């Protein structure tokens, strides 16, 4: 802003603009280097590391998968029970018991991390003829090796499976979600030996829809010297409507259902252990703050989170042209 | 960070020269204004003249005509006092200071001094 | 839309401003000077405050998605989810580097000129004491003191044009 | 990219707006008045008509769409349709949103300034006798009637300077 | 630009823009018929009409689709161990021998098109009592009648079929595809006959999840000669996993394992021939050059390419507006 | 944001400025030429090329989608992969019309005005002679030759004031 | 709705003084014109003055000075008359109209009017 | 195809009157000027003047002033030339040839001559 010199007549007021010596490099629609004097990070670069729970109500999952919460998982029946608004499960995912497989496992992990409140509301029944609270072999709980707490694994009693016929009405305000399984034994003897003679049926219907299967029998890679798997299926039931688990053969039935809520809720996969802080957006490589409008720290968000950009170093321009000289 | 890097002492004749430095760091040196600070040992401070780095626009105190002169370095980042006629009325601790721009005059960032002792002992 | 002034004839600015966003200098016979603006870096910072109220925070409470992230291979319903979620953040991240190109320009373009209000405001009182300047760079003819700085900067300047050695 | 006139030098405006957008008001011996400048003013008109014209009507005409309103929880699928059209609309409301921000901007910044026109035929007239104004009003120097300013309305002036005085 | 006169008192001067005599008319927000000097044509119009593969290494058509290659069909031997970045399925293609009715064939599709890098490494396996190598009467591979080659097809061995149980361990460092099928006869006489006694059983199982099918025994309409199908099922392995081929009746087995990996190849359905370029954005009228960043050719793209919109002449002013008259 | 010059006092313009997009027009004694500005062009230019680094060239390489193209129908997955490629391609060409309509409007709005810099350079030298000429074509009084629009080209203009003339 | 509300009907002595009324509702006072006609019984209108409700400009009829006087009120909407050296021949009925600005002075919306009677009786 | 298209040969008493042709297309006729070039046979080549298209300005060359005259027809995209009070020293060719705007003055495109000859047999 170039002053002539000492002028007393007139007086030359170069009324200019302002400067700053720092720049910070943004993009605009013409020009992808521009300069300017101040810039706001929009893109929030880096994370502090760690899930912080004091905001909402995250739940750990130290050796914990979510659909063995539900299940009698005897390394996390310390977390039964319990609400949560965000759970997460940890990258070591250590299940020790009986192999489960959800045929719609992703299904059932997206519904639960929906609902998000565990609720088990122990439901009396009409098992009659049964061998209820079987015992496992890969489940390790107090040196006992007991099934799952929630399943109940319903075998022959007397030498005899009758015909189950066991049914429970809604007569309450709220859904009633019923987890139960079916068993997939490792040969024909051990399904004869264990649950009823021959093969096995399930039918598995509410009043407005209904869901049966047929077990399916063979000779399973051994996980944890267990040569057979189990499937464990799902039945939402509306208030009003009627739950009529109607079993011949391989039956895993749900000793009570579970409350849900269509509440905010939400599972994610991370490693990072839980902290304390005040956040309400995680991330699975911790809780960042939420005060940025993008991000780039993980695609899996939770809450109040900024919106995944494939971007690194979107900057606003906070400030105007930087001339810095 | 922001710092006035100012000399050591000096001891020189009763009427010689003295040449006086300030190396500005931390801060491009055009943008504020340097000013310089007289003291004396038990009296107050006394504003001795202000100089624009940019192009070297210099007011002077009315009682300081022919005794202080300013002149800066852009290169090095300082500025320099030169004293003509010294007497031991002019034994003081000089400070260079920063400033906000003009007349506003706000001298923001101060300096640690030196100490010029104008004697024939 | 750009106005030709921050990148045009006012060359580089001075950065001994630390009071706002915009400047008023001046060459006045006792001693030289400048201040920054109220109203114009006020409206400048509350624009940008503005742009930050749609940016920074009222985030959407999204809680529950689907899974961004597989391990095995699946099929049909799994390359759906990874399309529509790849589909997601391109458009959401083409729409953030737009959003950014857009209120950028916009942001060098509105934070540019209105030096016109002062052009306008000098403009009576400089019209027959040696006619005008039109650059940032004001060749105010007026023979006045800081009190009259006071004045340019303070929105209330009364027009003493001065009559006589003017022009030549 | 703001001008500053409609908050800027134009600080009150006048309400007639009954035959046109833009205004032509003066003062005279023969009593004041209001025009209404019809090229600025169907100008203006056109361009909002032609942003109405993406816009009202000619949407686009998609018959049959996957189902949003949903029922008791199925598991997969209805997860990501739900997901698809919740991410639809969040895309389409920013979008929404933001098109009526860069529209409303746009509309702020058109339908401001062009005194220039106006300017650039006054200032021949103003060169020689006085000088302009820009201070909320546009002041005239040439002494004359209705059919001079409706000549300015007309846009045909014929730049007749008073040579008598030259600055007072 | 109307100029004053010559003598002009000779004190005088001008100024102007531009202007050029052509006239090109695109879209603004205020306007939709401007008129602008120049305009690129951002949308590409048209192909060059045929597929040229110098950046991509793009296989060939010539009747056989990517299904009927990983079936390895008669028709095509020809590309067996063949790895391709982009895949051509002609119009004309037709299927050959047995008519395969893979249950989820476009996710087999899309799965093989990603992996893109076919390796049929012919793993040797314990398949006892079986005979293998059979013959089918549709094929044609020399006027010999000889099933598919990357896989076997495996009926009884003197009048007996036993409950086979082979397994093969990931012991490599990559997933091993393994691409298996179940017989579907006409008659239940023919499966009696020709595979095992009464009907079939069949289940693959990893270590991490499981597969099994029950073969269907019915009277599909006849495609040449033929009143049966096949349904192929793929039974990718993580390493460490280990696979294990549970079968009693209807198994058409593999004859090693399908190499994957996480490449970037695609699957392209055309009937444009092979040509010389250098572009790297293919589509199904012809390889277009994506230096345009929008296109109206068609919704299937492969690599580098501009992305498809519904418009047509989307003009870009590279220029400014004209002023021509 | 439009200016209102090439569609306002830029009226016509001539159609042999084949060198570059602006040029600088004149009428001398000894001849009337024209110019090129090539620092207004190249800015252009420049900014064209910026606009079109996004946009020609260097696209996003998506090797393996969904598919697209259908045949007979088999459930409601498919319903909702032709849903989602359909909102896709609806908000991908909403998008590109968008884009294509917000830098068109852009072009036109910088590939405007900007002759502000030859006003103002032209100012204090054509303030005292015959006052001061702005309604396109500069009629400056400053009488000269070629050297001295060789000198408006090259930025390097002086102030020889013509107090011949001083009203009249 | 826009509705220029006036007073009733009054009766003076010939010499007096009288002050009517027009209250202004349903737009914006200062924003359109107020303007009085005059209408003779039997006769024709006649436009007695133009006052502007922003900031009091007046221009008044040639047979009309000193004895009409436009005045307003800017808080309750309202413009007033002031009537001077009234006579027999005055006694008419007073239409307070609205208007467009200034000299085109098309007077959108009319009042009812007030029958002012001058007589001794 | 931007050819400037010219007539062909013709010859006329000395002191005669002839009017040459050069008929423009391919291109805009108001944008780009007309400049004529006169070569005598184993002469240089001279420049003899220019105008142009969109209002008629001209500029002759010193030597020629009231012998050769400009004109074009807008409507035809045609360029005269008039000559008068013709002598022997006149046989040339006489190119039409376009020309870019002003006195930068590069002929961008050139045409083919007419063979003027003036002779009294
Ligand atoms: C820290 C910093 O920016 N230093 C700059 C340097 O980058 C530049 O090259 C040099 C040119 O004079 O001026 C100084
Ligand atoms: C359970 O988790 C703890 C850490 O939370 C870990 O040290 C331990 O090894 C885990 N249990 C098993 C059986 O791995
Ligand atoms: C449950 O049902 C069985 C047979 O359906 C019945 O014998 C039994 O009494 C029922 N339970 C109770 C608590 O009544
Ligand atoms: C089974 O165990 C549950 C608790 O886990 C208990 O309440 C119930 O009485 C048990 N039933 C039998 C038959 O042992
Ligand atoms: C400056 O303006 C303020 C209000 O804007 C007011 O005090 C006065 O007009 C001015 N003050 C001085 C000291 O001139």
């Amino acid at each position: 802003q170039k002053i002539p010199g000492n002028d007393n007549s007139t007086a030359t007021l170069c009324l200019g603009h302002h400067a700053v010596p720092n720049g910070t490099i943004v993009k605009t629609i013409c020009n992808d280097r521009i300069e300017v004097t101040n810039a706001t990070e929009l893109v929030q670069n880096s994370s502090i590391g760690e899930i912080c729970d004091s905001p909402h109500q995250i739940l750990d999952g130290e050796n914990c998968t979510l659909i063995d919460a539900l299940l009698g998982d005897p390394q996390c029946d310390g977390f039964q029970n319990k609400k949560w608004d965000l759970f997460v499960e940890r990258s070591k995912a250590y299940s020790n018991c009986y192999p489960y497989d959800v045929p719609d496992y992703a299904s059932l992990r997206s519904l639960v991390a929906s609902s998000g409140t565990l609720e088990f509301k122990n439901e009396s029944f009409n098992w009659t003829g049964v061998t209820q609270n079987g015992t496992s072999s890969a489940c390790i709980r107090g040196s006992s090796s007991s099934f799952f707490s929630r399943l109940n694994w319903l075998t022959h009693l007397n030498y005899t499976y009758p015909a189950l016929n066991v049914t429970m009405p809604n007569k309450e305000q709220f859904d009633k979600l019923y987890i139960w399984g079916v068993h997939h034994p490792g040969t024909d003897k051990d399904q004869i030996f264990l649950y009823a003679q021959s093969s096995g049926r399930i039918t598995v219907s509410t009043k407005r829809s209904q869901q049966a299967v047929i077990p399916n029998i063979g000779s399973r890679p051994r996980i944890r010297d267990i040569p057979s798997r189990i499937s464990i299926y799902w039945t939402i039931v509306k208030p009003g409507d009627i739950l009529l688990i109607n079993s011949t053969g391989n039956l895993i039935a749900p000793r009570g259902y579970f409350k849900i809520r269509s509440g905010k809720s939400s599972i994610m996969r991370s490693d990072a252990p839980i902290g304390k802080c005040k956040s309400e957006c995680i991330t699975p490589n911790g809780s960042i703050p939420n005060d940025k409008p993008f991000q780039n720290v993980n695609r899996i968000t939770y809450g109040a989170c900024p919106r995944y950009v494939k971007h690194s170093t979107l900057k606003l321009a906070t400030g105007m042209r930087n001339v810095p000289e | 960070q922001v710092q006035l890097q100012q000399s050591g002492a000096e001891l020189v004749m009763p009427g010689a020269s003295v040449k006086l430095s300030c190396k500005a760091s931390g801060y491009t040196f055009i943008s504020y204004w340097m000013h310089w600070v007289k003291q004396r040992p038990g009296q107050g401070l006394e504003w001795i003249g202000e100089i624009d780095p940019s192009d070297s626009y210099t007011n002077y105190n009315q009682k300081f005509k022919g005794k202080a002169r300013l002149t800066v370095d852009k290169s090095s980042s300082t500025a320099y006092m030169q004293l003509s006629s010294l007497t031991s009325e002019d034994s003081a601790v000089y400070y260079c200071a920063r400033g906000y721009y003009g007349s506003s005059g706000y001298f923001d960032v101060w300096g640690t001094g030196t100490t010029v002792t104008v004697s024939s002992a | 839309g750009i106005f030709g002034a921050i990148a045009g004839f006012i060359e580089n600015g001075w950065e001994g401003m630390v009071d706002g966003w915009y400047g008023f200098r001046h060459q006045n016979s006792e001693g030289r000077g400048q201040a920054a603006d109220l109203k114009s870096t006020q409206a400048a910072i509350d624009q940008i405050n503005g742009k930050l109220n749609r940016l920074i925070g009222k985030t959407n409470e999204k809680f529950h998605q689907i899974e961004k992230e597989f391990s095995e291979v699946e099929g049909r319903v799994q390359d759906l989810e990874k399309y529509v979620e790849d589909t997601k953040i391109d458009l959401w991240s083409y729409n953030a580097e737009l959003l950014v190109a857009l209120e950028n320009q916009h942001t060098i373009d509105l934070t540019d000129s209105e030096m016109n209000k002062l052009f306008e405001k000098t403009k009576k009182q400089l019209r027959e004491n040696a006619e005008d300047m039109g650059n940032g760079c004001f060749k105010i003819y007026h023979k006045c003191d800081n009190a009259c700085i006071e004045s340019i900067r303070n929105e209330t300047y009364d027009h003493n044009v001065y009559r006589d050695e003017a022009l030549n």
